[PDB]
């Protein structure tokens, strides 16, 4: 708890300012969040939510995060789980939702198609970028507002 | 003789007392033993007495003792005793040959364990079985179940084959675990770090770190594949995939908040989901 | 007169007897010389079970005759 | 009642238990003897998998059997 006090702390102090993310009522171990379709991608002007539940153990153990917005992405499947290493093989308690929040805005401007979660969404990012642009940017006008 | 014609100077017989020669004499009976079983031990001229019941006039018997004791070679003779007296032994008692040695004995009790006498090994009377204490109050098919499990090799197969079946061997440091699905293509290695896919085995990199050459997405998360890799083969729906080869209730380990859980799939089946039913063809093709 | 007396491990005695001895005489001579308690001993011969009250004349025993022995196994 | 468990290392330890044991109980017997958290665990015994809700004598797991551990690993 007192880890998770410090985090909201540096976040609320240095916002991040593409994303938000805080408890969603008095259990500090859950939190929702929010990000900022990247400039110049397919999602801009989107705003995509997040939650995030951190382990009893926290920092030693990563946060589990999950979008609640539907969106179209090689690494995000449709229950809003996403592939990120970081958020499960390569955490480190010196990572921080901050970081998390970064990187997961880092994903959203540039997939990782060769090691995708939705097999079809990675094929079409592959084989027709314009097509895929095109469709990621349906998905923001229909679920990200 | 009746059977070869002499008339010269024994065979005082039941029912009947016809002359026969001494040298056909012993051939008939050694024969009988040798060869027939001891309802044959007759008369060869008359074929007299019936031997499939009367205890009394097997009596018979005891007459002919004699007569073969000497005639018959010891060999043929010891035939005749081990024939006799085992033939009354197997008539319905709680007899028993013992299940390791050739020794017998009547045992007349109301238990299963049984230890023999001469060979001092104990083994259940009714499997005549070698006893470990694990049958003790197990029935046979039971005691018997257990042996054939428990034993190694089975087990091995038993488990290799679930290996075979459900494993996943680290490329790197060749590792073997047993696959949770529910995950993806990319693992980690949790006795040395490694990255790796499913299916081909090949590895994976972070960002800045794919040394192979003519790697053109170097800065990316990644990992190089085969044509042949699920990867490649998922992208693929059920139509292309099943002519190759002419040519939803699976267990994920699910993650909540406190910890990971086993549940199955519960995905819309088109009887496996549209993904599962993929990989079951993909694999078929290796 | 002497007889014969073969168990199934192939051990052979010779004891002396004469053709009035009773079936039970004759367990109570193996129990002698060999240790075996008559009440576990099954007696056999020419595949007849020999009866206790009778006697070797009873079955025709003669000289030099061989006998069965077979053991009665008896629990608690 | 004692049994065996065995790693692909090859590794064998030894846990006291009774055939009542949950498959729950004997995975807690390894995290406490091994280190290894139960949800890293599969038991086998002759080929067939150990469901955690079922006892050692479902399985007639008897004395002096030998379990096979193999660990889980999940995508990521
Ligand atoms: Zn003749
Ligand atoms: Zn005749
Ligand atoms: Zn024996
Ligand atoms: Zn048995
Ligand atoms: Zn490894
Ligand atoms: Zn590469
Ligand atoms: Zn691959
Ligand atoms: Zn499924």
């Amino acid at each position: 708890l007192k880890r998770i006090h410090k985090e909201l702390n540096d976040l609320a102090r240095d916002p991040p300012a593409q994303c938000r993310a805080g408890p969603v009522g008095d259990d500090m171990f859950h939190w929702q969040a929010t990000i900022m379709g990247p400039n110049d991608s397919p999602y801009q002007g989107g705003v995509f939510f997040l939650t995030i539940h951190f382990p009893t153990d926290y920092p030693f153990k990563p946060p589990k995060v999950a979008f609640t917005t539907r969106i179209y992405h090689p690494n995000i499947n449709s229950n809003g789980s996403i592939k990120l290493d970081i958020l499960r093989s390569q955490w480190s308690p010196a990572l921080t939702i901050s970081k998390v929040l970064l990187s997961i805005c880092s994903l959203l401007c540039d997939p990782n198609p060769d090691d995708p979660l939705v097999p079809e969404i990675a094929r079409i990012y592959k084989t027709d970028r314009e097509k895929y642009n095109r469709i990621a940017r349906e998905w923001t006008q229909k679920y990200a507002m | 003789c009746a059977v070869c014609g002499w008339a010269l100077p024994m065979q005082a017989l039941t029912s009947c007392e016809c002359t026969i020669c001494p040298d056909c004499f012993r051939q008939h009976f050694t024969i009988a033993l040798k060869e027939k079983h001891i309802t044959d031990m007759v008369c060869p001229a008359c074929g007299r007495p019936d031997l499939t019941d009367d205890t009394q006039l097997l009596s018979y018997f005891s007459t002919l003792d004699i007569q073969l004791r000497e005639s018959l070679e010891p060999d043929a003779y010891a035939l005749f005793h081990k024939k006799l007296t085992e033939g009354v032994l197997m008539r319905d008692p709680k007899f028993l040959w013992c299940a390791q040695c050739s020794f017998g004995f009547i045992y007349e009790r109301e238990q299963l364990e049984a230890t023999c006498p001469q060979c001092h090994q104990t083994f259940c009377v009714r499997c005549k079985r070698q006893w470990e204490e694990q049958h003790r109050g197990r029935s046979c098919e039971d005691f018997q179940n257990w042996k054939r499990m428990n034993d190694p090799e089975y087990q091995a197969q038993g488990l290799a084959m679930y290996l075979q079946e459900n494993g996943i061997d680290c490329p790197k440091c060749k590792f073997s675990y047993a696959l949770a699905r529910g995950g993806c293509m990319h693992f980690h290695c949790t006795q040395c770090r490694h990255q790796f896919c499913s299916g081909c085995y090949n590895a994976f990199y972070a960002k800045n770190k794919c040394p192979e050459p003519n790697c053109r997405v170097k800065k990316s998360l990644h990992g190089h594949h085969p044509r042949d890799c699920l990867f490649y083969l998922r992208d693929w729906t059920a139509l292309r995939l099943q002519k190759l080869l002419q040519d939803c209730r699976v267990i994920e380990q699910k993650e909540v908040p406190n910890g990971l859980r086993d549940e199955a799939c519960g995905k819309e089946t088109p009887g496996l989901c549209q993904a599962h039913y993929k990989e079951y063809l993909v694999s078929l093709i290796n | 007169m002497q007889i014969f007396v073969k168990t199934l491990t192939g051990k052979t005695i010779t004891l002396e007897v004469e053709p009035s001895d009773t079936i039970e005489n004759v367990k109570a001579k193996i129990q002698d010389k060999e240790g075996i308690p008559p009440d576990q001993q099954r007696l056999i011969f020419a595949g007849k079970q020999l009866e206790d009250g009778r006697t070797l004349s009873d079955y025709n025993i003669q000289k030099e005759s061989t006998l069965h022995l077979v053991l009665r196994l008896r629990g608690g």
